[PDB]
DNA sequence: AAAAAAAAA
């Protein structure tokens, strides 16, 4: 039982230090340099765990839940040997490290998964619509006993690969006649880390015919939290486990979900300046060029012909003004805005979802389907606790960045006057059920 | 102190908080009305490169004619956060030639309590100055950015030497 | 040479030129011994040598005369001693050992083994692969030990027995640079 | 074992070597023996020590407290409770007091460091460890006493027993569970009768602090935290208050590593028991030289006008709308008779005008200068949820009504845009406000008045996109005169055009674009920076460093700062009440009497209510120049005010 | 008062990191004399008023005290606005003899800035005449040694060269080269080095 | 209990 872990575990640490192209080997270098900027986190490509062998390829995708702590317990052993000097024999403060995977595989949309992809890795495609608040999991439990009041320690892992994974309490004590489980938590002297939960949306342009787009939940852990925000189109890489929900409609039913295991996002999350050098010189080079004006007034919308102050327009508030703060407090707004009011059949409405997709961050909405609730500030309660809360509109989604607004006569009168103060201020206030915020909207 | 560094040329260029010890007739004349005075105890903001030397020219009791008060940058409460944590502190706020300044001031004014403590405050950083340069990619988390944006004008040119050398010795071991 | 700031420290292609300018044993495998023919008749290196020679004999010429010849099919450079299995286990048993102490090592260290490698591939007896993991963690065990030792640097000296050229070279700007600093700190405090 | 005696003599030889905090306990003990049998306010066993003295002392300690507290505050208290009892000397002690045993709870103060956080920034790794936090206070939870140890007593054995019970709130360190079950019977089966008034009773109250939402990621939602404290500082500040607390971050309860967990993804609880609060206000006492100069200021013959036009320097002309503010924000006193009810003491003004005129901007300066104050917009508000609200606690499962947001404005000023855009209902809502300033709540068993004495200032745009000069003024207001009535002043601007005028306003605006902040480049944008380097802060009239107000010279006449002008405004709120005399009452009857028979247009209709708003103007510019009487000067230059407001010029 | 003094200084450090930054010889920026000959107007006014002054205290009405103190003053801004205007320079000219240095002396006119209009009269006559010292140094007693040449010390003796431009045939010694359009050479690395600096040839 | 969307008057 034991000696198969030991050698997967050696298979692992054979293929981390052995691995070499040409002069380099990059993973070794790779964890000296995420130890040095305390990042106890690793990155594995698929193809080179291909490349080096199959076998350890083949388990990987047989049983992923019970094969990756073997993995990631062997890359925290590595580190503490090639990080720390035993002096002939401390602080020893390194946690598990976290295992990070990289793949190309096809992928395969939300609504194709069935009962055939459980405990598979699978890779898809989605829109981030919400994000949960974080909450923490314990890791390293101390455990106090009652009658014979002895002491102990519970070490626990996040993979579960089944409903229960969990040890709650041993029967019966540690060897004179105590209680079936006598035992408490030692809140201090315990170690935890953190969870965060998502919701991902199938992307609208492959949702089937005549059906409306159907969500999902996600699961992410330590430093893979607080990546994404609402809104971005992502990728993402992960295990498809089902969970019991014995709270909770039929028999012997179990709602799936995902666990995140990797994120790539095209924003990159840069949205303080996180570029490479050779793309900072590229831009500075770019901005170099005499004649960028014309090259990005071509740029814009390439199959609309005919318009150029349009074009020009568009760059100009694209690009953005200057934000502006004095003395005594008074803000000054750094926002230009473009009305668009011409006959029909100018192409007006090709432009804005153009626009929108340029644009880093941007929301396409009509005038006609929305409403000044809708848009600033909805106050929602929730069903279990019965407690007002805030949920954000569609204007507070783009803060940062634009929005796109097509038909704006069509605008209920009633709808139209809420936007006053979002624009001349840029911040709206909500009184509503005694709340008092005074919340930012900058677009 | 290089006549032709321009690193010392802007150092020399901050304001320092300053008094009149003495009464001038006549002074005054490039802030406020010429043909008034300025009466005794009089703050103002002066620059280094002149409090310097009016501090210390005298002119006559020999008094000079302007007494440098102790400036805001140097308090108790820079002291005590300096000594709690040096190297989460964002030093790069109080000031942009906070070492350059610290020099002139103790060189001014013997004090040995500062220069220990700033000592330590640089030595503390330096650790950490190299683990970050050491740090080289084979794209970054938000810590290592945002101690970058923390440093002081002249430790960016040592980080940046590092950081050359380190990358110069990758550079030609993998080949 | 000026060059921005290139006059303060050695450049790494300064560093292999320089390691390179030594000594070195050779296999030849051709001859040109004097008709008992043109003399080498240097000006930087002993020419007895080049010119006294015979196959299959051992004997000594500078480095890049030794890659010259290795370019050509009349060269077999002889690998040293420390370039092999069995004494760099004894090395790395002795850093592990000692926590404190820089072990002895010749200050050639790593270029040689760069150039060796680079070059001489196919005539050591041992595989590549193995050497050049062990050099590396040979490597990784002495920067660990430098990052150790670098966390006290006092004002007036410091001292660093078996330290290698790239070891320094690649150090030298931050410690002179700090070191500077607090000197001059201290000077200006009295 | 014996780390504990070592840390306690530790403690012991620290507070013997720094001999404030021995002066402070001894003085609390010396004011509490003389409240006791002296011919209500008594001092709680709390003191506050400055951490970096411990760090100047002893490394070591310091390190173990700001680290793992669990195991060094405990200590630190006992050994403080001990350093207290053998000091304390009281020969003839009571029976049921002396039984209290208070531990001498501490609080700190002083640079933390890497662990001063947000509510956004706290994480796992901070767990366990002593932190402070800023925010605001959202809402809050009813007082409630919680038991802590019991007192019973044997009729036969005549012997008083007692037992202790804790909870995991109670004390930092876990202990074996203690349920409430009350001893009733001995060994020996003798019957035990609870005594009140000798067992241990503490407050309890809970509260939950939210992350400003001016310092929020782009396109987030603000975040909160909870914070429990008990005994002191129980019922301090209020829902809608900026707050500082430190305390130390724990988590409590199993969360499921139980039977009770139904699903996989269960979560632990996290909650922070504070140690102390501070009030943050963005500092509000008034040192000697400061009253020195204000009086200096206020001898001076122009000193309103100073005022009037020192504040919102960045805004062009518009000066008699500075004067009215001034006056608005310190207007007249309250008065109560016990035949006349009560009559209104402060200022309400209105404002109309043309788009793009400067008001929203006057608004916000408003905002940020005034003691107190709420913002409001018309179309993101209900009248129903303006005032108050019904709302379920979660612990005690009632509910309770919830503070509005006018309520919370209590003894302030509310500022309102869009008002013409808001909804007629709610008008009405306000209406009542303006009557008797009391909000009536009668709704599912509740009948409650509350207090709501607040001053409401508003801008509101004409019927029309600009407004009508050759219209009736009440054909380009949307709103009734039934509460136009009730505003004192009202205002009508337009942008007429003229060249000179658009001339300077366009110099002055391209003035002030022109800013850079004082050491910051120009080449790059504006980026957050940090919280104080302190987490808890705090040679006379010879500097005047910022007394004189002039930061930078542009004018002959002079200007003072935003913090001098709040200074001025704390005092004179407090300080001085004039009272009017008969002199300007002469001017006031003449004036009213004159302007009501003048016989020409204008622009509002005038009735004796008018009267009131000249006595309290006059009451307001008595106030300004911090003088006890009312002179003939106030009532004129109230007079001429209210002729500008309502003639014009 | 010199405060205008610091915006030339701070421009110029902006100078030293585009030197840095791109650790290259290229593109020196446009000069800023306007603002120099602003300070140098002011600083006449100054010294007028500093002889003025002087007149009056030797008049005898003016107090000595007032008179001191001022001349201090005045000296002060003199002094600083020196150092500004010589902080300036140095780096303009250690930036020029750097540039100067490595092309050989002859300033690349054929191929960098195109007409080096960019600096000022003096300035040019300045390179000129630092070139012609450059061509002196090499004309005494090191004849036989290139001085201007590269400093990257020699690794190997044969490269494979990939012609970048078209060219005739160039004679070498013993030899000559044919530069036709994207070709490969296989030669000597002592025998091209002239010709990669002029960048004629690529792929070293 | 309080906010928000829909069809008929
Ligand atoms: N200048 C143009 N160049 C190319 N195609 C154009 C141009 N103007 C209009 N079109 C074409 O007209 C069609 C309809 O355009 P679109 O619906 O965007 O017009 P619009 O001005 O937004 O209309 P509406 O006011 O009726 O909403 C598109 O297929 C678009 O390609
Ligand atoms: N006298 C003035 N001084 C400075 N800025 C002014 C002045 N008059 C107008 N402005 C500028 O006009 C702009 C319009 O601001 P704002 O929307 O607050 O004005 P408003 O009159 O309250 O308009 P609205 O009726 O749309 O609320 C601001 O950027 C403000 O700086
Ligand atoms: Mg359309
Ligand atoms: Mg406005
Ligand atoms: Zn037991």
């Amino acid at each position: 039982n034991d000696d198969d872990n030991t050698e997967i575990i050696k298979s692992f640490k054979n293929f981390i230090l052995e691995f070499r192209l040409d002069s380099q080997f990059i993973y070794r270098d790779q964890l000296r340099n995420n130890i040095l900027v305390k990042n106890y986190s690793l990155t594995v490509n698929m193809e080179h765990l291909i490349g080096y062998n199959e076998d350890i390829y083949k388990k990987l995708s047989d049983e992923p839940s019970d094969i990756i702590p073997l993995f990631e317990t062997a890359i925290t052993q590595v580190a503490k040997r090639i990080s720390i000097l035993s002096r002939a024999q401390l602080l020893n403060s390194l946690p598990t490290f976290q295992l990070i995977l990289n793949s190309n595989a096809n992928q395969i949309p939300l609504r194709d998964l069935d009962s055939e992809h459980v405990s598979k890795i699978v890779r898809l495609s989605g829109i981030i619509i919400s994000t949960s608040v974080l909450s923490s999991r314990a890791t390293y439990l101390s455990i106090m006993c009652r009658n014979c009041r002895h002491t102990t320690s519970i070490t626990i892992n996040n993979f579960n690969s089944i409903t229960g994974n969990t040890v709650s309490l041993p029967r019966s004590c540690l060897s004179k006649n105590c209680g079936p489980d006598p035992y408490i938590i030692i809140h201090e002297s315990s170690k935890f880390i953190d969870q965060q939960f998502l919701k991902l949306q199938e992307i609208p342009e492959l949702v089937p015919v005549g059906e409306m787009p159907r969500n999902l939940t996600m699961t992410c852990d330590r430093y893979l939290t607080n990546k994404v925000i609402p809104g971005t189109r992502v990728t993402i890489v992960g295990i498809y486990s089902i969970y019991n929900s014995k709270n909770g409609s039929g028999v012997a039913i179990r709602t799936p979900y995902i666990k995140i295991l990797g994120i790539q996002s095209d924003v990159e999350t840069s949205s303080v300046t996180m570029f490479t050098e050779e793309e900072e010189e590229e831009f500075l080079q770019l901005s170099r060029n005499p004649k960028l004006y014309e090259i990005l007034t071509n740029s814009i919308a390439p199959s609309i012909f005919g318009n150029e102050d349009i074009k020009k327009a568009i760059v100009c508030l694209l690009m953005g003004g200057s934000k502006k703060i004095l003395p005594d407090g008074m803000r000054l707004r750094g926002d230009i805005n473009v009305l668009l009011l011409g006959d029909p059949g100018t192409a007006k409405s090709q432009l804005l979802k153009f626009v929108e997709k340029v644009s880093p961050i941007a929301v396409y909405t009509s005038g006609k389907g929305s409403s000044a609730a809708g848009l600033t500030a909805s106050v929602q309660r929730d069903p279990m606790t019965r407690e007002f809360y805030l949920e954000g509109g569609a204007m507070v989604l783009a803060d940062g960045g634009v929005v796109c607004i097509d038909e704006f006569d069509k605008m209920r009168d009633e709808d139209r006057v809420a936007i006053h103060e979002a624009m001349e201020q840029q911040t709206i206030s909500i009184a509503k059920a005694g709340i008092t915020t005074v919340l930012n909207s900058r677009t | 102190m290089g006549y032709y560094d321009i690193d010392d040329v802007l150092a020399d260029g901050t304001e320092f908080p300053c008094k009149f010890q003495y009464d001038i007739p006549g002074l005054g004349y490039l802030e406020n009305n010429p043909g008034r005075p300025i009466t005794k105890n009089t703050k103002l903001s002066l620059p280094l490169w002149l409090a310097r030397i009016l501090a210390i020219v005298g002119g006559d009791e020999p008094v000079p004619f302007v007494e440098l008060l102790p400036p805001d940058m140097f308090s108790t409460k820079v002291m005590n956060a300096i000594k709690t944590d040096p190297v989460a502190l964002d030093l790069h706020s109080i000031n942009s030639h906070f070492f350059s300044l610290a020099i002139k001031w103790i060189m001014l004014f013997s004090e040995k309590e500062l220069a220990n403590v700033v000592s330590e405050l640089l030595l503390q950083r330096a650790q950490e100055l190299n683990h970050h340069a050491s740090s080289l990619s084979i794209n970054t988390n938000i810590a290592t950015s945002t101690f970058l944006l923390k440093l002081e004008e002249m430790e960016k040119e040592i980080y940046k030497k590092s950081h050359e050398s380190y990358k110069d010795t990758k550079r030609w071991m993998f080949k | 040479s000026l060059p921005a700031h290139l006059q303060q420290t050695f450049s790494p292609e300064e560093i292999q030129f320089i390691v390179e300018n030594e000594p070195i044993k050779i296999f030849p495998r051709i001859t040109t011994r004097q008709k008992i023919h043109t003399r080498w008749q240097l000006i930087t290196t002993d020419d007895k040598a080049l010119n006294n020679m015979v196959a299959m004999r051992s004997t000594e010429v500078v480095l890049w005369i030794a890659l010259l010849l290795k370019q050509q099919s009349k060269c077999s450079i002889v690998a040293p001693q420390w370039l092999t299995t069995k004494e760099l286990d004894r090395k790395i048993q002795y850093e592990k050992t000692h926590p404190d102490r820089f072990s002895e090592l010749p200050w050639n260290w790593l270029v040689l083994a760069r150039i060796l490698f680079n070059k001489a591939k196919d005539d050591f007896h041992d595989p590549i692969h193995e050497l050049r993991g062990k050099i590396q963690d040979l490597r990784e065990i002495r920067q660990i030990k430098v990052l150790k030792g670098l966390k006290y640097l006092n004002e007036s000296h410091l001292q660093l027995d078996n330290l290698s050229l790239l070891e320094i070279n690649e150090l030298r700007p931050f410690i002179t640079e700090i070191m500077d600093k607090l000197r001059e700190i201290h000077t200006a405090s009295l | 074992d014996a780390v504990f005696g070592d840390r306690v003599r530790r403690f012991q030889e620290f507070l013997d070597t720094f001999t404030s905090y021995r002066d402070s306990v001894r003085s609390i003990q010396v004011y509490n023996s003389n409240n006791a049998a002296n011919y209500l306010n008594i001092l709680p066993h709390r003191i506050i020590i400055s951490l970096d003295d411990l760090r100047e002392f002893d490394r070591s300690f310091w390190s173990g407290i700001l680290v793992e507290p669990a195991y060094f505050i405990p200590p630190a208290e006992k050994a403080l409770t001990d350093l207290a009892d053998s000091m304390d000397d009281v020969p003839h002690p009571n029976a049921s007091a002396v039984s209290s045993r208070h531990p001498w709870k501490l609080s700190f103060k002083g640079s933390f460091g890497a662990h001063a956080l947000s509510p956004r920034t706290l994480t796992a790794q901070h767990l366990n460890k002593l932190v402070s936090v800023e925010g605001i206070v959202t809402k809050t939870s009813l007082v409630r006493p919680k038991l802590i140890r019991s007192v019973h007593y044997a009729a036969k054995t005549g012997r008083f027993h007692y037992r202790d019970y804790t909870d995991a709130t109670t004390t930092l360190t876990t202990r074996i569970p203690t349920p409430a079950i009350y001893p009733t019977e001995d060994t020996e089966g003798n019957k035990l009768t609870t005594e009140y008034g000798y067992s241990t009773f503490i407050d309890h109250q809970r509260i939950t602090v939210q992350e400003m939402p001016e310092m929020a990621p782009a396109g987030q939602l603000p975040r909160s935290i909870d914070v429990i404290l008990d005994d002191d500082l129980v019922d301090k500040t209020k829902p809608g208050d900026r707050v500082n607390v430190v305390g130390v971050f724990k988590s409590l309860g199993a969360g499921g590593m139980n039977q009770s967990n139904s699903n996989t993804l269960i979560g632990f609880k996290t909650l922070i028991l504070g140690n102390t609060v501070y009030p943050l206000h963005a500092r509000q006492m008034l040192t000697d030289f400061d009253i020195r100069n204000i009086n200096k200021l206020s001898k001076k013959k122009d000193i309103f006008d100073i005022l009037s036009q020192s504040l919102a320097p960045s805004i062009y002309g518009h000066d008699h709308i500075k004067k009215a503010i001034l006056l608005m924000l310190m207007g007249g006193v309250e008065k109560n008779l016990e035949n006349g009810s009560h009559l209104r003491g402060d200022i309400n003004i209105l404002m109309v005008g043309d788009p793009s005129t400067a008001k929203s901007q006057l608004l916000r300066f408003v905002l940020n200068t005034a003691s107190l104050a709420i913002a409001t917009t018309g179309r993101g508000s209900s009248g129903v949820g303006l005032t108050a609200a019904v709302t379920t606690d979660r612990e005690t499962g009632e509910r309770r009504l919830e503070a509005g947001a006018m309520v919370l404005a209590d003894r302030g000023v509310v500022c309102i845009d869009e008002f013409d855009k808001m909804t007629d209902v709610d008008r009405v809502a306000i209406h009542e406000v303006m009557e008797q300033q009391t909000v009536t709540i009668a709704k599912a068993g509740i009948h409650t008045t509350l207090n709501a004495r607040c001053s409401v200032i508003a801008a509101a745009n004409p019927v029309f996109g600009q407004y009508d000069v050759n219209r009736d003024p009440h054909q380009n207001i949307a709103l009734p005169d039934s509460l136009l009535s009730r505003f004192d002043l009202l205002f009508v601007v337009t942008d007429d055009i003229n060249e000179i005028r658009d001339r300077s306003i366009s110099e002055h605006v391209l003035r002030t674009h022109r800013y850079l902040p004082p050491g910051y480049l120009e080449g790059e944008p504006v980026r957050e920076r940090l919280n104080l380097s302190l987490a808890v802060g705090e040679q006379a009239g010879a500097k005047l460093a910022k007394n004189k107000g002039n930061y930078n010279g542009t004018e002959i006449p002079k200007l003072v700062t935003i913090p001098f002008l709040r200074k001025y405004v704390q005092y004179a709120k407090e300080r001085v009440i004039p009272q009017l005399t008969q002199e300007a009452i002469n001017v006031i009857v003449k004036n009213y009497t004159d302007l009501r028979n003048d016989d020409n247009t204008k622009k509002s209709p005038i009735t004796a209510r008018t009267l009131e708003t000249l006595i309290r103007l006059a009451t307001a510019h008595a106030k300004v120049r911090l003088s006890k009487t009312v002179n003939k000067v106030d009532a004129k230059v109230a007079a001429n005010l209210l002729r500008f407001a309502l003639l014009g010029e | 008062y010199g405060d205008l003094g610091n915006k030339l200084v701070l421009e110029a450090k902006r100078t030293k990191q585009l030197y840095a930054r791109s650790n290259q010889d290229v593109n020196l920026p446009m000069y800023h004399e306007d603002i120099i000959r602003n300070i140098l107007k002011e600083v006449s006014n100054l010294r007028k008023n500093t002889e003025y002054l002087k007149e009056q205290q030797q008049l005898g009405m003016l107090d000595d005290k007032v008179a001191k103190c001022q001349y201090f003053v005045t000296l002060l801004c003199m002094e600083r606005n020196k150092r500004c205007l010589l902080a300036y320079q140095r780096l303009r000219t250690d930036i020029l003899d750097s540039m100067a240095w490595n092309n050989n002396g002859l300033d690349l006119m054929s191929s960098s800035q195109q007409d080096t209009n960019n600096l000022s009269h003096q300035e040019q006559e300045y390179l000129k005449e630092y070139c012609d010292l450059i061509t002196d140094l090499k004309s005494g007693d090191l004849v036989d040694i290139d001085l201007s040449g590269s400093l990257v010390p020699p690794s190997d003796v044969f490269i494979d060269v990939r012609v970048l431009k078209d060219a005739g045939e160039i004679q070498t010694e013993y030899g000559v080269f044919n530069l036709i359009k994207d070709s490969q050479f296989f030669v000597r690395q002592s025998d091209v080095e002239r010709l990669i600096q002029q960048g004629y040839l690529q792929k070293i």
